[PDB]
């Protein structure tokens, strides 16, 4: 199951910091996640995601050369 | 902080709020790679209780090695605990595939996997000879065994040519296969004379391994003439992949290098077959190339290149694909995770980069889409062992022992061949040295220093000494 | 004359390679360098060598002159080195663009000028390698890639007859093709791939030439019959070396059966051409340091000039 | 009787200055013909293994493959060595003067040649022989010319074998294809294998056998076309046994079945495979990884192993005929080596 | 010829002759300029070539490229 990169590991940081999300995202706030490159960020936002049953994952990655065509058409997939 | 990031308005920050996500303290890491042990350690139960000293030594190593080596002697140097994670992952992927363990050869093979995921980004010698006494105070104080060899590269030679399964391997028997594959390879292909030595073997095992990984890629940092895309191609050839060339000129533009990817992209889905793409530092002439290959590298495909009529012909190829090989698929969605699972899976891109302390190349391994999902290999400079023993090959061909030659009384820092007995050994330090010399006495400063000088005085040296 | 032969060779070889690309100040001090390791190794060497007269005959030194070359020794010691690269393609750097000439009257009607900034480059290019006439290039700063091949020499030995692709399809090279590079601009960028795996030989004139030029002018104007009297004693010592060397064949080939008039008059001919020899050797051992002293005269002129 | 194994210990020792590439039986007599990475051509005797019989250069580049046969005319023998001078030759051997008789030498190959047969049918003698040129050629031994040369394969073809007529091909492509002899059209192609195949050779008839489960008919149609069951070896670490189809008996491909079988797979060698023989119920192969492993058909497991038989690279092994009545299955067995050394089993 | 050697593995037959040229005859190098003495072979096969010239210089053969190259002499 190690090969698989969505599989984590359950410690009191990720779960206060699944906790203040779930809070966030209910309060209809936007959120910004900030911290050094190796702090997998991507990878608790997708934990908080794809475990709950009260919110979707849409797949969007940005780049230089990213206008809100790709936004809008992510946006249409759902 | 770090460039590449273009720092946004306060306009945008002002509706929503912040967060920052420290890294993990030692405790989290400590229990987080307890589980990631247990779990590994669950194929070999004979060694379970070996769960927290291994967990302890690799959180301890990762942390001495983000202490000691920083950004500012190198810009490559951003540790994280991604490369643990690789480390565990490559410790599974050797696990799995290997022989009846041993806990010397369980911690040989933790050891080999760390040199392979920690330290091949070195760039100094002192700093790889701080790194083993880092692996030795790590050994010593975590995992205290005895009767254990050397822990340097040249000894940790973990190969899966030699057998069925990924396991330690003789040092001379492992030149000898390296040595009539190579002629093999030169026979089938082409044609190149290039020596054999201890260094280009540890390279080579160490490209093996890192183009045998499921979604494999990585950056080749080294001076020119070093020999690093010949290394490429024999793993290549090794491994029964396809060797693709980007072959762009000065009158080149985007349209060649999409055309190029198309093709490979359909080469390796529809055809099947696996390709191994060379990306070289002169391929890259704007950005836009970069960007596409930030574009297929962290995500699984480029989604651009194929739109419209081009989508609709792809999503057609891959319905009969699906067709063929009687897979019940029905939906887009699946067909396209699909594609690009088989992308993900049977394509591995490699760089090559000659220049590291260009702007474009400092743009390359500064992008965030190439240093953290690449392993970085940093093949360097010459040092003095590798250069005797070339010269020591490339001139036993011609008689050369002719003279009233007596030894010399020189210092011992001064002879870097093994000592010296015969003419030849004299000539090898001769030419060393005069190459150190004309490399410092003309302020290269820490700009890599390409060999290939070394080879050519020797080919002219040998021709002319024998006419 | 043997028991130094691997240290005077394994000077050329480091002449050939390393210095191409150097001033004269620069490669004479790594010269003095190389003696010093030379001589601390313990590996002799001739103390009067000069890499002229270790590899450049007369006969080709001539026909270097009347190509278009100049009497500098810098521009003889590079020439030296750009047509002795058997296995490396030799790299051009002159801002005059002179020596064009000069290779078109060495290979003759064979020399081809060619442009990266032409557009039929690749056939023309493509059908002269296959004719193996020489090819010069021009605009070494522009370096395309689609070369990659020929510059690396990385050509697959496809049964009896060797293999290079160039391009995008297949073409047959034969032996008698070689290339040359020549580049304009001396400050123009070159790519690190080209750089590495060319004979890079710099056809410039620097200060250290201003200093070698006034001597050579200085010298050939104020004492002019000194410049013909080395020029001739050089020859008349070559020409004597040949014909003692020619006569020695005839003799032995006289004699190496069992006399008759034959023999003793090629006996009195060696007599004669050593004895005549001796007097050369004699005459020209006393003549270098009037050379000496006429270069310790003529510094203080350079270092003004400079 | 045709049970035979070798013992672990080799019974004699033969030395070669060089890399040996190919080694043959003669049918008749205990003599071994050894081949040279340098070109040179060898004839040891197995009773004398001193020196050799007849050492004859014949080529400026190394030779590839061999085929030995002995005529049987309504006799002599013929020996072709392929080689990679753009050109292969024949050899007539004559046993009163015990030296090598060349006959001629047949052109043709714009490439390397890497395999070479010989063979009879119906009083007429033919070679056959194909190279780095992607395609198959055929030669008359009377007559001296080829009959038919075609591609099969977009890469190069490596090994062949044939009875009558029929010819497959393994290739650098990794596919096998059958190559009607006197049509020239594939009847079949062949996809499983992951590398270029080394050897790939048929599995023909016996008369009578306790039982036999992979070269025994199962139909008529089996029966009638004699051609069932063929095994073939690729760098890929693994030996294959291969199910053909039918044709749609000039024979068409049958558009429906014309795919490749594979039965049985055999692993467990540590190198690529380079030669195989079969002789009854046992599949003799080498690899290399300096050894020769023994196989079984039925049961598909290898009960002999030969470890370290050279210190280096294993090349090439050859058995005596079986399937005709011509030549008895006599029970010897010599290998090849790269370290530079020749071993026979007899005994 | 001055002295006669043989290989001890391959049908080879090595000769030198009195003038100083060894020629392997189943090559022709001159390993010492005056006439050599006696030669002794040893199995890597090396060659020990001694002559009348004060200099006893050590060959090697190499059985795949049919030539003889020398290591080193005395
Ligand atoms: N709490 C945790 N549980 C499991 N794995 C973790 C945890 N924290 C960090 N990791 C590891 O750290 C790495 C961070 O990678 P990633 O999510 O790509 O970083 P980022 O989100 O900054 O791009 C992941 O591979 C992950 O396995
Ligand atoms: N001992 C050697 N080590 C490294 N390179 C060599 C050696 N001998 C020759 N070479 C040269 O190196 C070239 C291959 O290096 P390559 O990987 O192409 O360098 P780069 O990666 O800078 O393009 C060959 O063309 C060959 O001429
Ligand atoms: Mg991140």
């Amino acid at each position: 199951e190690v090969m698989r990169p969505d599989i984590v590991i359950p410690t009191i940081d990720t779960i206060k910091h699944e906790k203040i999300f779930y809070d966030l995202l209910n309060s209809k706030r936007g959120i910004i996640l900030c911290g050094p490159p190796g702090s997998g960020k991507t990878m608790i936002m997708n934990n908080a995601l794809r475990n709950s049953s009260l919110y979707d994952v849409v797949g969007i990655n940005f780049s230089k050369d990213t206008t809100t065509e790709h936004i809008l058409s992510a946006l249409h997939r759902h | 902080t770090d460039p590449g990031r273009i720092p946004m308005s306060e306009r945008f920050t002002r509706h929503a709020a912040i967060l920052y996500l420290g890294y993990p303290s030692g405790k989290s890491l400590s229990q987080i790679y307890e589980i990631y042990y247990k779990a590994i350690f669950k194929l070999v139960p004979e060694f379970r209780s070996y769960t927290e000293p291994f967990a302890r030594a690799s959180v301890h190593l990762y942390n001495e090695c983000k202490a000691r080596y920083s950004t500012g002697l190198q810009s490559h140097y951003l540790f994280s605990p991604r490369e643990l994670t690789r480390l565990v992952r490559g410790v599974y992927t050797a696990i799995n595939t290997g022989p009846r363990q041993t806990l010397r050869s369980l911690i040989r093979l933790w050891a080999y996997e760390a040199w392979r995921i920690f330290a091949d980004r070195l760039v100094g010698v002192k700093e790889k000879n701080s790194f083993e006494q880092l692996l030795y105070e790590t050994v010593d104080k975590y995992l205290p065994n005895q009767d254990l060899g050397n822990i340097s590269s040249t000894s940790l030679l973990f190969s899966g040519l030699l057998s069925l399964d990924f396991k330690e391997v003789n040092k001379t028997d492992l030149v000898n296969f390296i040595e009539e594959r190579f002629k093999t390879f030169c026979d089938e292909e082409l044609e190149v004379p290039m020596v054999i030595h201890e260094s280009m073997v540890d390279h080579i095992l160490r490209i093996d391994r890192a183009l045998k990984q499921v979604q494999g890629h990585m950056m080749l940092i080294g001076a020119s003439r070093t020999g690093k895309t010949i290394l490429t191609r024999f793993v290549a050839w090794l491994n029964g992949l396809k060797i693709v060339q980007p072959k762009i000129h000065r009158h080149s533009n985007l349209s060649d290098f999409d055309m190029i990817l198309k093709k490979a992209i359909s080469d390796c889905s529809l055809k099947e077959s696996r390709t191994c793409l060379i990306i070289d530092e002169s391929n890259i002439l704007e950005t836009a190339f970069l960007e596409r290959m930030n574009t297929l590298l962290a995500n699984a495909d480029i989604p651009d290149l194929f739109q419209g009529e081009e989508y609709d012909k792809l999503l057609n190829n891959l319905r009969n694909k699906t067709r063929s090989l009687g897979l019940l698929l029905d939906t887009e969605q699946e067909l396209y995770d699909w594609f690009v699972g088989e992308i993900a899976k049977n394509l591995h891109v490699v760089f090559t980069i000659c220049d590291p302390t260009n702007n474009k190349s400092s743009a390359m391994i500064s992008s965030p889409a190439l240093f953290n999902r690449c392993i970085i290999n940093w093949m360097g400079d010459w040092d003095t062992k590798t250069m005797s023993q070339v010269a020591n090959n490339m001139v036993d061909v011609v008689p050369m022992e002719f003279t009233d030659f007596i030894v010399p009384e020189v210092n011992k820092e001064l002879v870097f061949t093994e000592p010296i007995q015969t003419i030849r050994d004299a000539v090898v330090n001769i030419l060393i040295h005069f190459d150190r010399n004309f490399y410092q006495k003309m302020k290269v400063g820490v700009n890599p220093r390409s060999p290939g000088y070394f080879i050519d005085g020797l080919r002219a040296l040998v021709k002319l000494v024998t006419a | 004359t043997s028991q130094e032969l691997i240290g005077n060779c394994i000077i050329s070889s480091i002449y050939e390679t390393y210095f191409g690309h150097l001033n004269e100040r620069e490669r004479g001090d790594m010269l003095v360098i190389l003696k010093r390791l030379l001589g601390k190794f313990a590996v002799k060497y001739d103390v009067n060598y000069r890499f002229i007269d270790y590899l450049v005959t007369l006969d080709e030194k001539m026909k270097w002159l009347e190509c278009g070359l100049d009497k500098n020794d810098y521009f003889l010691e590079n020439m030296s080195i750009v047509m002795n690269s058997q296995d490396a393609v030799p790299f051009l750097l002159d801002p005059s663009s002179h020596m064009i000439t000069v290779i078109s009257n060495y290979y003759g009607n064979k020399t081809v000028l060619l442009s990266f900034l032409e557009e039929g480059f690749v056939k023309r290019l493509e059908n002269a390698v296959r004719f193996g006439s020489v090819v010069i290039i021009q605009d070494g700063e522009f370096f395309d890639p689609i070369i990659s091949r020929l510059i690396s020499r990385e050509f697959n030995h496809a049964g009896n007859r060797v293999t290079v692709e160039i391009g995008d399809h297949e073409v047959d090279v034969s032996g008698d093709f070689k290339l040359f590079i020549h580049s304009c601009d001396p400050s123009g960028d070159i790519p690190i791939f080209l750089r590495s795996r060319v004979r890079l030989v710099h056809f410039v004139t620097n200060k250290e030439s201003i200093e070698t030029r006034i001597f050579d002018i200085t010298l050939t104007e104020e004492n002019a019959e000194m410049q013909r009297k080395r020029e001739d004693l050089i020859k008349l010592n070559t020409e004597y070396r040949l014909k003692l060397k020619n006569l020695e064949k005839r003799l032995l080939e006289e004699l190496n059966n069992s006399e008759n008039d034959e023999l003793m008059v090629t006996l009195n001919n060696l007599k004669k051409e050593a004895m005549n020899i001796e007097k050369k050797l004699s005459e020209s051992e006393e003549f270098f340091p009037q050379f000496d002293n006429l270069v310790e005269e003529y510094s203080i002129i350079g270092k003004h000039s400079v | 009787v045709l049970k035979w194994i070798p013992r672990n210990l080799p019974s004699c020792l033969i030395n070669v200055e060089s890399s040996v590439t190919s080694v043959k039986l003669h049918p008749n007599l205990p003599i071994v013909f050894v081949a040279t990475d340098h070109g040179k051509l060898y004839a040891f005797d197995l009773f004398n293994y001193t020196i050799p019989l007849a050492s004859l250069q014949s080529h400026t580049k190394a030779i590839t493959s061999m085929d030995v046969l002995f005529t049987n005319y309504t006799n002599y023998l013929v020996i072709v060595t392929a080689s990679k001078d753009l050109q292969i030759h024949v050899f007539k051997w004559v046993s009163e003067e015990c030296k090598f008789q060349q006959i001629r030498s047949l052109l043709g190959h714009e490439h390397i040649v890497s395999a070479v047969k010989i063979w009879q049918k119906n009083n007429d003698v033919h070679i056959a022989s194909c190279s780095r040129d992607q395609t198959v050629k055929i030669w008359d031994f009377h007559n001296g010319w080829s009959l038919k040369t075609f591609q099969p394969h977009s890469q190069w073809v490596r090994s062949i074998d044939v009875l009558g007529d029929y010819i497959i091909s393994g290739s650098h492509d990794t596919t096998l294809r059958l190559t009607h002899w006197p049509s020239g059209n594939g009847l079949s192609v062949g996809t499983g294998h992951e590398f270029p195949i080394e050897k790939v050779k048929f599995i023909h008839f016996i008369e009578d056998s306790p039982e036999i489960r992979f070269r025994t008919p199962s139909t008529d149609r089996y029966k009638n076309w004699g051609m069932q069951y063929c095994v073939s070896a690729s760098r890929d670490r693994t030996i294959k046994i291969w199910e053909i189809p039918l044709p749609t008996l000039a024979p068409i491909p049958n558009p429906t079945d014309s795919n490749f079988r594979c039965v049985l797979t055999l692993k467990g060698h540590l190198s690529w495979v380079r030669d195989i023989s079969i002789r009854g119920q046992y599949l003799f192969s080498c690899a290399d990884d300096k050894s020769v492993r023994c196989w079984d058909l039925n049961t598909g497991q290898c009960l002999h192993v030969w470890e370290k038989l050279h210190t280096g690279f294993v090349n090439c092994l050859d058995l005596d005929v079986d399937f005709d009545s011509n030549v008895t299955p006599r029970q010897m067995m010599v290998t090849g080596g790269l370290d530079c050394k020749s071993n026979v089993f007899m005994r």
